[PDB]
RNA sequence: AAAACUUUCAGCAACGGAUCUCUUGGCUCUCGCAUCGAUGAAGAACGCAGCGAAAUGCGAUACGUAAUGUGAAUUGCAGAAGAAUCAUCGAAUCUUUGAACGCACUGCGCCUUUGGGACCAAAGGCAUGCCUGUUUGAGUGUCAUU
RNA sequence: GCGAAACCACAGCCUGGGGAACGGGCCAGGCAA
RNA sequence: UUGAGAAGCUCAGACGAGUAGGCAGGCGUGGAGGUUUGUGACGAAGCCUUGGGCGUGAGCCUGGGUCGAACAGCCUCUAGUGCAGAUCUUGGUGGAAGUAGC
RNA sequence: UUUCAAUGGCCCGUCUUGAAACACGGACCAAGGAGUCUAGCAUCUAUGCGAGUGUUUGGGUGAUGAAAACCCAUCCGCGAAGGUGGGAACGCCCUUGUGGCGUGCACCAUCGAAGAGCAUAGCUGUUGGGACCCGAAAGAUGGUGAACCAUCUAGUAGCUGGUUCCUGCCGAAGUUUCCGGAUAGCAGAAACUCAGAUCAGUUUUAUGUGUAAAAUGAGAGUU
RNA sequence: UUGACCUCAAAUCAGGUAGGACUACGCGCUGAACAAUAAGCGCAGGAAAAGAAAAUAACCAUGAUUCCCUCAGUAACGGUGAAGCGGGAAAAGCUCAAAUUUGAAAUCUGGCAACAUUUCUUUUGUUGUCCGAGUUGUAAUUUCAAGAAGCUGCUUUGAGUGUAGACGAUCGGUCUAAGUUCCUUGGAACAGGACGUCAGAGAGGGUGAGAACCCCGUCUUUGGUCGAUUGGAUAUGCCAUAUAAAGCGCUUUCGAAGAGUCGAGUUGUUUGCAGCUCUAAAUGGGUGGUCAUCUAAAGCUAAAUAUUGGCGAGAGACCGAUAGCGAACAAGUAGAGUGAUCGAAAGAUGAAAAGAACUUUGAAAAGAGAGUUAAAUAGUACGUGAAAUUGCUGAAAGGGAAGCAUUGGAAAUCAGUCUUACCUGGGUGAGAUCAGUAGUCUCUCGAGACUAUGCA
């Protein structure tokens, strides 16, 4: 049982081509969703900062975005992560606020029945 | 090699060919017509998003971005938008305003049933004690609450 | 490779040591070795002797390194490139490569490897506006960007001294893509050009200078009589 | 140089295509040039051969001698020319074959389909 | 000692099929795509060409028809002049068999319909399990029920 | 007239001695047509 | 005095068996990038030949005869690279033998 | 070139055996035909960088094959954690030379208590992997009509037979000693320090055959 | 009794669906050698499986799964041999059971009727009615991330039908530059010389030898054009059953949570899993370190990943007819075997068949003349035609070998031949790099190439 990496330049170009069709389908929105900033859970890397999965419910409510719409404007949700330190709430709320600063939202046509 | 591959190589039937291989050609843009018009057909999406004033990824680039030329107390605060660095972003933003401008009439009128429904309540229980008029049941057939009765009162105005 | 299913001396047998696809095909070189080999490759394209000695027919080229202005990047027609090449007297290279188009020797040509010929001049540009589609059909003339110079194109066959025809915009970027022995290339991070074992590479000047020839002892005969 | 990945550059695959081609693909492989004055009259370079087309042989032992095309022998890529023959042993005539890219078309057989083909390729009569 | 015979070397002719050249083949890697069958698949057998030895192709509409094109050839001959041992292809055709299906495995049937010129023939179906439903009847049912 | 297989380094006078068989080749010999 | 392929040229002396084994320089084959502005229907490759040469040698260059479409020298890259044996694999062919014999 | 004349020369390879004797293998010719591919380790050398080092998981990019080249983000791996004399080299001289006066590297003696790697390529070595090639009854699974077939299988070997071009240099040991071995020894290969220094399958002189101190030669000793 | 409801059956009762094939990748059961190994069996897809924590961890804590890199040949075990961490690729979340709609089974298949609709007269729907299913529970609702209910006051909204254009995707046709000019050899010019042309086209192939310009193509094409077939958006027309339905907010009211399962003893298999013996709980239960985390026994789910098969495609420092597949061809073919199985050998005339008329001998087979061809030293036993091996001829040699080596001789045969040039003398005509000379061209005054003119 042996594996060869001859398709390594083939697979990389397939991935790039897979990104370009995604960009074609969804033009204005970025090819990647926003991710939060979290700290690795170990004494070795705890002083580091990296990306998370999504923004917890305290990070959404504090920033001012409901949890239902957040999934629609590209902000992802992590029901499992929680905020134990306020610096973790702060680094990710401002991460949301800077995102909503640059976020153009296209209006959608809405059904308007004659009566009500 | 295989029997199935080999019998149709000897036979006289033409091979079910497909001239599909178009290497190096990118996926043509559909969706937003504005960006399609300003989409260079040769540049990569990281290059075209940048040239168009759009972020391809709000998350950290995991690699080395091209250097073509030798380049020389707050939870209540809100970020006062981001001015567009390109015309094309302003084109996208301008359309957002106009689309919202058309969809401005979010107030709904009333149908006949709830129209006479609100008159019957209004002319009997005044116009201020909405809780009391929600407490009555002889005229409040559907047993609306005070909150929805006020909404109907506002909606009937215009 | 061969079919893994398919001794060595028997007819219709398993030849000794079945060729295996996991053989080592690609070879690692450190980057700072690759930049050194390519900075050296670029340096040796400015020395006319190493260009003739590689077979380049540049006996009438006005100047080495040969630099043109930015108007060559806006060419559109291959008549124009031949028009320019023939006024810089670099067309001897292309007329050499055309006459050198033999048919390969051996079982190579049975394998999509039909023809052979020399290498002509190399045109190093900075912007694509029609230069790449102008010169490309000219036999041998290869066009490669300044920022992605390739050792198989600056040192073909392993031999230094390919005839390069720079452009003005490309030549001016050379101070930024390679750097200097003191400063650093703006485009290649933290990269300094190599520093040599010696400064004056001409030894006959080192030896036959006064500062040495004034202190050496007497000279014997070059050939001693028997 | 080829750049499309839809085309191939293989001696083995291109020869497989050439000799594996059926007649409706062989009718384009057997084309012929046009005479210089006729080439510019219709502004077209080369047209596929056709029976009853007046042609002049340009290459080979039968260079120069003109005629028509009695029948196009597609399965071996040959043109049969009247009066361009060979004396067999038995005194009969085994007409030699000429390839379609050697002869030159002087007078075409004007069919309704040929006229449309001429005007289809930006030409005129 | 010459011939004969034996031996070496050269010329010439056989014998053999190496070498050299190639090459509609093999192998290897990458790449794109998602598609069999109870509406009878894969497989098998028997057939079929103006004549085929294999070989492909095709199914009594047999080396295929319809349709869309191309526009004059098939070719060892024949053969017609919308030709074509052509291409495309969305319509019909698609022998006996085979998961293989009436029972059997050659034969023997059954049922219904069509008809022939009451009987017979042809066609259609007549395989099992399971699922949803419809009708029919029955249980020693539970009742219901004056 | 039709016609093998086995076998095959190459051969084939011995006489003696040749130290290790040496005779099937080495040296002394005769023979050797 | 021209004798700097300084990896060159030149001078002097001694020395030379060889298994196991250690070290070094080369010759040859297929293909690969560079090159000879290389060779080739006025004859490539191959083949035979008591033609002529070169090298200690592996090997090489050439004449003649056949032959008919390709090939090579040089610098590097590379590997299914060099045969007298293996009761070696495959094909061919003899003696045995016109024998055993039918 | 064939042939003759005179002088000569026991069949080649293997194995055996000091050696042969041998016993093997060899009817002839052509072609095929056997240290290879790979991961790990250590060594030597070459190169790049050097308290650093390593782009190729991946991303960016590459219009002229785009599986190449070119570029770098976050990790990560491997590293990183004082006197005395003898001394290489140099200066000052100065009776110069001779030597002295010094400064003293690497290192070694002594008293003592101012990092050198990492990565790539090669060579040789070693361990695995089908493992230089060929050859031992198998066994097991599953089938077919005790037999037979197909695969697992590149099952197993200390053994057998074979393992392919040239020249040049060096060239043993063939066995002590303890104990299948670790030693040694011989041969090399490198690094050192000295010829004003040590030596010798040497010979004398002489003291009591040994030992110690003259000739004859050779540069000798270490790791 | 009637007749309901339950069961029981049958029918050629209508509408269905299952089987076999493939098997590279994939999910299970099962298995010996030599190891979840081959095999055996079972089931699938364009991927399969897995999957939104009864998951880590002890941190400033992370956050579905899958693959890659590292962690790491590490811990642990006793050589076997991981997992968090970290860094990358990709990302998307969800549906039930447990609630009384109870002020109204609000849900659904099937028959029939019209309305439509189409990759499509071959598809797929709606409306209406009737019948069944269903109260032993079908919809809405809610899934722990919560949420239900009352309240409040802000923000919201189509499972429609067209048309129109733009954009894309797949199939099809189509548009597309220049030598076959002169000279030589050849059967043939595609060659060699000469003069040209095109080039977004000097890839490759064909063509009577090496063709950018004769032919197919190639480049433009990361496209014009004409058709059809669809996809997600935009624009706009019409219709909207909204008395409705959501999000956030506030709660003096609430908050259901999957059993022969977990767990224990015990026995097999390879820690889990399986049988057997028992068999639970409700701040409980699992797992880690009195704490932290998680919330099993029900369900789905893209993409990242695999691919010796299938439908095609592009290439290669690959093999080049004893090779590369067993098969370049009649290749799993002939042929061998009762059978399962096994299984080959075999490529090349020439540009063109011009494949040898005809005469003649022979019963023919064939031979001899003769013909074709550039060539028959290409005659279908057909490219080149090596060695072994055999026949004929010429030569020398030839008392039980041969064989090779040295030295010659002889016969036979090749090597290689060269006075010719140099110097000097004169005459004769010249030219020039020379003119007690005149111009142009490219360079850097004078250095070249020349054009006149005279020949000192």
């Amino acid at each position: 049982y042996v594996k060869t990496w001859f398709n390594q330049p083939g697979r990389k170009l397939r991935r790039r081509q897979a990104r370009q069709t995604k960009a074609a389908k969804i033009a204005p929105r970025p090819v990647e969703a926003i991710r939060p900033a979290v700290k690795p859970p170990t004494i070795r890397y705890n002083m580091k900062v990296r990306a998370g999965r999504g923004f917890t419910l305290e990070e959404l409510k504090a920033a001012g975005v409901s949890r239902r719409v957040a999934s629609t404007i590209g902000i992802p949700v992590d029901h499992r992560r929680r905020n134990r330190s306020e610096e973790s709430l702060q680094r990710n709320v401002e991460r949301i606020k800077v995102y909503l600063a640059h976020l153009i939202v296209f209006p959608r046509k809405a059904g308007q029945p004659k009566k009500g | 090699a295989n029997p199935r591959q080999r019998n149709k190589q000897r036979s006289g039937k033409p091979r079910l060919t497909r001239r599909n291989a178009n290497k190096k050609a990118k996926a043509k843009i559909y969706g937003n017509f504005v960006i399609q018009q300003n989409w260079d057909k040769h540049a990569t999406l990281r290059q075209n998003y940048a040239r168009l004033g759009l972020l391809a990824t709000p998350n950290y680039v995991t690699g080395g971005v091209e250097k073509l030329y030798p380049d020389p107390d707050v939870l209540d605060k809100e970020i006062s938008i981001a001015p567009a660095k390109t015309e094309v972003v302003r084109q996208l933003e301008e359309e957002a305003v106009k689309k919202a401008a058309r969809q401005s009439n979010k107030m709904l009128p009333l149908s006949a049933f709830e129209h006479a429904y609100i008159q019957r309540l209004i002319n009997k229980y005044g116009t201020e004690d909405f809780e009391s008029m929600a407490k009555d049941v002889k005229l409040n057939s559907k047993l609306f609450n005070g909150s929805k009765l006020k909404n109907l009162y506002i909606r009937m105005k215009a | 490779a061969v079919s893994e299913k398919a001794g060595n001396m028997c007819r219709s047998g398993r030849m000794f040591a079945p060729t295996k696809t996991w053989r080592k095909w690609h070879v690692k070189v450190n980057q700072n070795e690759k930049r050194y080999a390519i900075a050296s490759a670029v340096a040796a394209s400015g020395v006319p002797s190493l260009l003739l000695a590689r077979g380049h027919r540049i006996e009438e080229i006005p100047e080495v390194p040969l630099v043109v202005d930015d108007a060559v990047q806006s060419f559109q027609k291959t008549k124009e490139a031949v028009a320019l090449l023939k006024e810089i007297k670099a067309y001897r290279d292309v007329i050499k490569v055309a006459n050198s188009r033999k048919l390969r020797a051996g079982k190579g040509k049975l394998r999509n490897r039909r023809h052979v010929q020399r290498r002509g001049p190399l045109v190093v540009f900075n912007e694509d506006t029609g230069i790449v589609k102008a010169f490309r059909n000219i036999p041998g003339v290869e066009i490669v960007n300044v920022r992605r110079l390739n050792l198989l194109q600056l040192a073909p066959g392993g031999h230094l001294g390919r005839f390069v025809i720079w452009t003005k915009s490309a030549f001016g970027l050379l101070d930024s893509v390679f750097g200097s022995t003191t400063e650093v290339a703006q485009l290649k991070k933290n990269y300094f050009l190599p520093e040599n074992i010696i400064s004056n590479a001409d030894v006959t000047r080192l030896i036959n200078s006064d500062e040495i020839q004034s202190i050496v002892k007497a000279a014997g005969p070059s050939r001693v009589k028997r | 140089m080829k750049f499309s990945r839809d085309v191939t550059s293989s001696r083995r695959k291109q020869r497989k295509a050439h000799f594996g081609a059926p007649s409706s693909v062989r009718r384009v492989l057997m084309s012929a040039p046009l005479s210089k004055e006729l080439r510019e009259q219709y502004k077209i370079r080369s047209l596929p051969v056709r029976r009853d087309d007046q042609i002049t042989v340009i290459r080979g032992s039968n260079k120069g001698r003109e005629g028509k095309i009695t029948s196009v022998y597609r399965k071996k890529f040959l043109l049969l020319i009247e009066r361009v023959t060979r004396e067999k042993a038995n005194g009969a005539s085994a007409p030699v074959g000429i390839d379609a890219s050697k002869v030159v078309i002087t007078k075409l057989h004007l069919d309704k389909d040929r006229k449309d083909l001429i005007v289809r390729k930006g030409g005129k009569v």
